[PDB]
């Protein structure tokens, strides 16, 4: 069959579900720390300790 | 969900917007974005109509600030950018082609920067030629239509001959080289006859100083450094003796260290 015979490919599963959305939500709490350092180091800053 | 948006508008906003100090904050922000991705696609389409759009409207700044979006996009070690590609080698290569619509000197300064943008394509060349083997092949089969045929104008020639130059050693050693005496015959058509095509004048000018000033080090590896007039009459002429001069500037900065 090596050489006659052939074949389909997908190459691509993984399925799991708990894993996926703890995927979807550190991308969320990713995007979230990323737009909170960005208008941090933006605009008008007032810390929490001196210069933080 | 909404974040998406808003950081793509405010990445967008500060793409086009000149506060300088936010385009800085936001290059660093993109080379320094862990699991910035699922944006990719609307930043690269984004990309690619803004590229096209600029070719339209011919701004130079719009462009050089998506070539630092494309050099931003390099710097990040978690963008698997592979199925993506297709879509930045037309937005980059685009601005190495574009017909002189603009105004003439510093615009060709900037001309120069878009070989800042073939150094880019030469990055592209380093991380990405991992394919069925695709992508180097059909960026020299481009540069070579582009490079050998007339009816091109300086801004093609030009952006050929940078690309050319950035793709390395070898690519100046076996492409640049048979063909470099009837493309300095092609400026000396250009040199000493008419003069009020000063927009040409100058391009070949700094097309003089590409070849020059990155075809001297292969010339100073492969051919020993006697004979400098014998070198330029190997070479039509008007490399040398300049090209003998920066052969010697090479081997004192090989010798530096």
């Amino acid at each position: 069959x090596x050489x006659x015979x052939x074949x389909x490919x997908x190459x691509x599963x993984x399925x799991x579900y708990q894993v996926l959305r703890e995927k979807a939500a550190s991308q969320r709490r990713d995007v979230e720390r990323a737009l909170t350092r960005f208008m941090a180091k933006t605009g008008e800053t007032q810390s929490l300790f001196k210069d933080d | 969900s909404v974040e998406q948006q808003l950081y793509y508008k405010e990445i967008t906003e500060a793409c086009v917007g000149s506060c300088e100090a936010k385009r800085a904050e936001a290059l660093q922000s993109i080379a320094t974005d862990p699991g910035l991705y699922q944006m990719l696609p609307r930043f690269s389409t984004f990309i690619s109509e803004g590229v096209r759009v600029n070719v339209v409207q011919n701004n130079l700044a719009l462009l050089i600030y998506l070539m630092r979006m494309v050099k931003a996009l390099m710097d990040n070690p978690t963008l698997y950018l592979e199925k993506y590609v297709h879509e930045l080698i037309p937005a980059v290569m685009t601005c190495i082609v574009s017909r002189q619509l603009c105004l003439r000197p510093d615009v060709d300064n900037h001309w120069a920067l878009r070989d800042f943008a073939a150094r880019l394509v030469a990055q592209i060349c380093k991380h990405f030629s991992t394919t069925t083997n695709n992508i180097q092949s059909r960026i020299t089969k481009t540069f070579t239509k582009s490079w050998v045929d007339e009816k091109t104008p300086w801004t093609t020639r030009y952006g050929s001959i940078a690309g050319l130059a950035e793709l390395g050693h070898d690519v100046i050693k076996t492409l640049i080289l048979p063909r470099l005496q009837q493309e300095g015959e092609r400026i000396r058509s250009v040199l000493d006859g008419p003069v009020l095509s000063n927009i040409d004048r100058i391009g070949a000018d700094h097309v003089q100083s590409l070849l020059l000033k990155h075809c001297a080090p292969v010339l100073a590896k492969l051919r020993p450094p006697p004979d400098n007039q014998d070198a330029y009459r190997a070479e039509f002429g008007s490399l040398g003796p300049l090209l003998c001069s920066q052969v010697v500037k090479a081997r004192a900065q090989a010798a530096l260290q």
